[PDB]
DNA sequence: TCGGCGTGCTC
DNA sequence: CGGATAAGGGCTGAGCACGCCGA
DNA sequence: CAGACTCATTTAGCCCTTATCCG
C-alpha cells in the first residue's frame, strides 16, 4: 500500500510513500524515510491509502518504522488536526511542534462562596463544562484548585495545569507537593531535553499524578485525564507569536471539549472574549469574591498634573504622601512602565533627536552603563557629544526614565533605601533574588519597577502604590490597550496594602475627567468591563466578530504592497467570499519598521468564523497563482492580540 | 557697552520709507549662516535679524543693499516685547563686501 | 562676522543644568539699560536678551554671579527651535569679566 | 575563467 | 587529563542543483 | 520644559561557541 507521510516542511501537502512488502504502519508513527537525495529525515505517518496522485512505480520506499504504537493519543491527534486546519498552518510542522525534542530526531521513543464553587463543580462531573473563576485578588483560587484536584484524584485520573511564566511554577509546586502525596512533574523549555522527554514518557504511562507547565504542557498525552486548569488565562504568554501562532487557552478548551472533561479558568482580570462567552452562555461563573480574608480594600486617588511643579516627574502632593507613610515605617512602590535614563536624546539648538535607522525609533539612553540602546532591534551605539546635524554641544537627556527616577529621588529623601527591579538589572538568577531578600526585610523602602511588580511576587509592607506617566493607553489606535491597562492597572492596584494596614493608590495624570480613568477608578474591573464589552458589541470588533491579520515584511518596502493587493482582489474574487466580509486594503502595521524590514498587513473580518476559515482556505488553494511569492516573509495570525 | 557686528544676505524685499520728521527708514531682516567656535569645538550658527536703518545722510548704501553678496552691518542693537518681532535692530554703519 | 559685545545687569538667576558626557552648561538672563543718541534725536535701549555659557573652561568665572552684578558677555548670536517657531533668541559668551 | 545570486522541487 | 554536560549567542524557524550575470 | 501613544515582559526552535563537572 500507500502511507501518507508528514514531514517538518512548511508546505500543507503530506508526501506519499510505499511501504515494501513486511511493514505495515498506522495513524501517528514516525517513520525513517529518505527526502531526496541528501539525507533520511524523519516523518510522521497521518493515514495510509491504496492510490496516489502519481504513478505508484515512481514512489520511494520508507527505510524503518521508528515505532510501532502511535506517539500520540487519539484526542491529541484529533486536536492536532483540527488546530493545523484551523490556524492554517503546514501539518507537518503542527505535528512536530507537539513532539518532545528528543522524539523529533527519532531517538528511542521508550469559606462559604468556595464550597459552594466546590460543590458546583463536583456536581458538573463526567460531561464538558467549562468553568471561569473571577475574583479580587489574594482570594482562595488555589484553596479551590486543590480542592477540585483532590475531588478528581479521588477516582484516580490525572490532572493538568498550566501557568503564563516559568516562574510562578515554583511558588504552587512547592504547595502542590505539600498538600498531595502524589507524584507531580513539569515540563516546560527551561528543563533540559532529558527531563522533557521523562516528563513526556511519565505522562504517557500514567504514574505522574499532575503535570504542571506553561502552554507547551498541553500537548503532552495522559493516561486518563480528568480535569484541566487554566491560572492566569487573560496572560499574553499563552498565544504563540513566533512561528506556529496558537492559542493555549482556545486549544485547552478544545481539549475538554473533545475529552468531555471539566475545565477550570481563573484570573482576577477576565479576558474580553471570556466574558463575551460568558455572556454567551458558553462558559458559566463564579464570583468568589470575599474581601481576600477580611482585607479592605484600597483608597483610590486620581492627581491632576497640568500645571503643577514636578520634581523628577513628582507631583509635591505625592512627594508629600509618600513622606508621610514611609514616616510610618512603610514601603512605598512607584510604577513607572519605562527604562533606562532617558527614552530620547534631544538636542537643544536643532531640535535633532537620536533616531535608530534600521527602526526609525528614539534611541533609549543609560546613564550606569553610558551608551545609547535601541529597544526594538538592541544596537548598541555610544552616547554622541555633538549633534550630527548643527555640531552643538547641547545634548540634553529628555523624558523619564527608572534610572533617572532612582538617580533623581535619592536628594529627596536622605536615609530611606531605593530598590529598582527590572529586565536590565535583573539579567542573573541570583541578582533578582537578593533584590526581594531586601524587600522582605521590612523596614522603609522606595521600589522603582516596571510591569513585572505586577507578577507572582507579593510585597506584604507596602501600603502605597503610585502610577506615572500613564499616558498612551487614551491616545492610542489600537482599541485593545485600554482592555490591557485596565488589567495591568488592576494587578498593579491588587497589591496595595494588606489585611491588616489599608493600601491607597495615587494615579497621576493629564486627562482625569476621561470616562476610562473615572469607571477605572470609582468603579471595579468588572464595571469597566461590562461598559467595554458593550461599546465592542455597538461597534464589530474581535469580541463580537472574527479578525485574520495576514502580515508581509519586505526587504525594500516594494513587493510587500502588490502582493498584498494581490492577495486582497484574490480574497475578493471567489465565490466564498460574500458583501458581509471586509477587507482593508494594504495599510503599515503599527511599527512600519522593525528590524530594517518593512511590515505591512491585510485585517480580514467576518461575523462567522467558519466562513472565514472556508475562504482563507479556497485563497490558499489559490495562493499558487500568485506571482512573485518568493522573497517576502508573510505569515497568517488568527485572532491577534495586537494591531 | 552695547555694539554689534553682523554679516549676512538679505531676506524677503528691502522696504524703505520716509519718516514723517524728513529722516528716511530702511527695514529688511538678515538671513546670516556662519561656523563658530563652542567650547573648543567648531559648530555652525544662524540666525534671521531684522534690521531697521534709521539714517539720514550716511545711509545712501541702501540703494544697492537688494543685492549683495556680503551685507555687513555695525551699529547699537536693542530689542523690546511684541505684546511677533522681539529681536530687532536699528544700527546706523552699514558695509558692503 | 557674528560679533556682539554687550553689558548689564543680571535678571534671573543662573542655572546650572550639566548634559550627558560633561560638557556643563549655565542658563541665565543678562538685563542691559542704556541710551542711544544720533543726529535728529536719542533713543533708548533695553530689553533682556539671554545669555548661554558653555563648557568646563568658562566654569571658573560662572560663580559669584547671584542675582544682579555688573558683567559684560561677548560673542557671537544664534537662535534656538522649540514648539512657538524660534521662541527666543539666545547669546553664547565667549569672553567674561 | 570563476564566484555570487534567483528558481522547483523533494513523494 | 579527556569525555560529557551546562550556559550563552546570532541570526533564522527549508534547502540544493542548476543557470545566469558581473568581476 | 522638551515626544506621544506608546513601552515592556513573556515562552519557545537551532546550530555554533565557551566554560565547568566527573570518572
Ligand atoms: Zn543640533
Ligand atoms: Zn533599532
Amino acid at each position: 500500500p500507500v502511507a501518507h507521510v508528514a514531514l517538518p516542511v512548511p508546505l500543507p501537502r503530506t508526501f506519499d510513500y510505499l511501504l515494501p512488502e513486511g511493514m505495515t504502519v498506522k495513524a501517528g508513527c514516525r517513520v525513517r524515510v529518505p527526502f531526496g537525495k541528501q539525507q533520511e529525515r524523519i516523518g510522521i505517518v497521518v493515514s495510509v491509502s491504496d492510490a496516489s496522485e502519481l504513478p505508484l512505480n515512481e514512489l520511494k520506499a520508507v527505510v524503518e518504522v521508528l515505532d510501532s504504537e502511535p506517539v500520540f493519543t487519539h484526542s491529541v491527534w484529533r486536536l492536532l488536526l483540527w488546530a493545523a486546519d484551523y490556524y492554517h498552518h503546514p501539518i507537518g510542522d503542527v505535528l512536530f511542534h507537539a513532539l518532545p525534542i528528543l522524539l523529533r530526531q527519532g531517538r528511542p521513543a521508550a469559606n462559604t462562596e468556595q464550597a459552594t464553587a466546590v460543590g458546583a463543580i463536583h456536581s458538573a462531573a463526567d460531561t464538558f463544562s467549562a468553568w471561569l473563576l473571577a475574583g479580587v485578588t489574594g482570594s482562595g483560587k488555589t484553596e479551590v484548585y486543590l480542592s477540585v484536584l483532590e475531588n478528581v484524584l479521588a477516582q484516580g485520573k490525572q490532572a493538568l495545569v498550566m501557568v503564563p511564566e516559568i516562574g510562578l511554577t515554583p511558588q504552587t509546586i512547592a504547595r502542590f507537593r505539600e498538600r498531595f502525596n502524589a507524584p507531580v512533574e513539569v515540563l516546560h523549555s527551561g528543563l533540559n531535553d532529558s527531563e522533557r522527554l521523562s516528563a513526556w514518557l511519565k505522562a504517557k504511562n500514567g504514574e505522574a499524578a499532575i503535570v504542571i507547565g506553561t502552554r507547551s504542557a498541553l500537548f503532552t498525552p495522559f493516561k486518563n485525564l480528568g480535569v484541566i486548569v487554566i491560572d492566569e488565562e487573560h496572560d499574553s504568554s499563552y498565544k504563540q507569536q513566533e512561528g506556529w501562532r496558537y492559542h493555549a487557552r482556545d486549544l485547552a478548551v478544545y481539549r475538554a471539549h473533545s475529552e468531555q472533561i471539566p475545565i477550570i479558568l481563573g484570573s482576577a482580570t477576565p479576558a474580553l472574549e471570556t466574558l463575551c462567552n460568558v455572556q454567551q452562555k458558553k462558559y458559566r461563573l463564579l464570583r468568589l469574591t470575599r474581601r481576600a480574608g477580611n482585607a479592605r480594600p484600597a483608597i483610590q486617588h486620581v492627581l491632576d498634573l497640568k500645571g503643577q511643579k514636578v520634581q523628577a516627574g513628582l507631583a509635591p502632593a505625592l512627594i508629600t504622601r509618600m513622606r508621610q507613610h514611609l514616616q510610618a515605617d512603610n514601603q512605598v512602590i512607584l510604577f513607572l512602565n519605562r527604562r533606562g535614563f532617558a527614552p530620547a536624546l534631544l538636542c537643544h539648538d536643532c531640535g535633532w533627536i537620536a533616531e535608530c535607522p534600521r527602526c526609525d525609533h528614539y534611541y533609549t539612553l543609560h546613564q550606569a552603563q553610558h551608551h545609547l540602546r535601541c529597544h526594538h532591534c538592541d544596537s548598541q551605539r555610544p552616547v554622541p557629544r555633538q549633534c550630527p546635524s548643527c555640531g552643538s554641544t547641547h545634548l540634553v537627556p529628555v523624558g523619564l526614565g527608572t534610572e533617572q527616577l532612582e538617580q533623581t529621588l535619592a536628594p529627596l529623601f536622605p536615609g530611606v533605601p531605593i530598590s529598582r527591579i527590572d529586565r536590565d538589572t535583573t539579567s542573573r538568577k541570583g541578582a533578582l533574588e537578593q533584590q526581594l531578600a531586601e524587600v522582605h526585610r521590612g523596614g522603609a523602602r522606595i521600589l522603582i519597577g516596571t510591569q513585572m511588580l505586577a507578577k507572582g511576587h507579593h510585597f506584604p509592607d507596602v501600603t502605597l502604590v503610585a502610577l506615572l506617566d500613564v499616558d498612551g493607553a487614551l491616545f492610542s489606535a489600537d482599541f485593545r490597550s485600554a482592555e490591557r491597562f485596565a488589567q495591568l492597572y488592576t494587578q498593579v492596584a491588587g497589591r496595595a496594602g494588606r489585611a491588616g494596614k489599608q493600601g491607597e493608590v495615587v494615579l497621576q495624570t493629564h486627562h482625569p475627567e476621561h470616562p476610562l480613568l473615572q469607571t477605572l477608578l470609582y468603579k471595579g474591573y468588572d464595571a469597566f468591563a461590562e461598559q467595554a464589552l458593550a461599546e465592542r458589541r455597538m461597534m464589530q470588533l474581535p469580541p463580537w466578530t472574527s479578525h485574520v491579520i495576514v502580515r508581509a515584511e519586505d526587504h525594500n518596502n516594494q513587493h510587500a504592497p502588490l502582493f498584498l493587493q494581490q492577495l486582497r482582489n484574490l480574497i475578493l474574487s471567489s465565490p466564498l467570499a460574500d458583501e458581509k466580509l471586509w477587507v482593508l486594503g494594504p495599510v503599515p502595521a503599527l511599527a512600519p519598521k522593525r528590524g530594517g524590514r518593512w511590515r505591512w498587513q491585510i485585517l480580514l473580518q467576518h461575523p462567522s468564523r467558519v466562513r472565514l476559515q472556508h475562504i482563507i482556505n479556497g485563497t490558499l488553494a489559490l495562493i499558487n497563482t500568485i506571482p512573485d511569492s518568493r522573497k517576502v516573509k508573510w505569515v497568517l495570525d488568527v485572532d491577534p492580540i495586537e494591531g | 557697552t552695547n555694539r554689534l557686528v553682523l554679516s549676512g544676505t538679505v531676506c524677503r524685499a528691502p522696504l524703505r520709507k520716509v519718516s514723517p520728521s524728513g529722516i528716511p527708514h530702511c527695514q529688511f531682516v538678515l538671513e546670516h549662516r556662519s561656523v563658530q567656535e563652542e567650547a573648543g569645538f567648531h559648530r555652525q550658527a544662524w540666525c534671521q535679524m531684522p534690521v531697521i536703518v534709521s539714517g539720514h545722510e550716511n545711509q545712501a548704501i541702501t540703494h544697492s543693499i537688494t543685492v549683495g553678496s556680503r551685507i555687513t552691518v555695525q551699529g547699537f542693537i536693542s530689542c523690546h516685547k511684541a505684546k511677533l518681532s522681539k529681536m530687532v535692530l536699528h544700527a546706523e554703519q552699514i558695509e558692503l563686501i
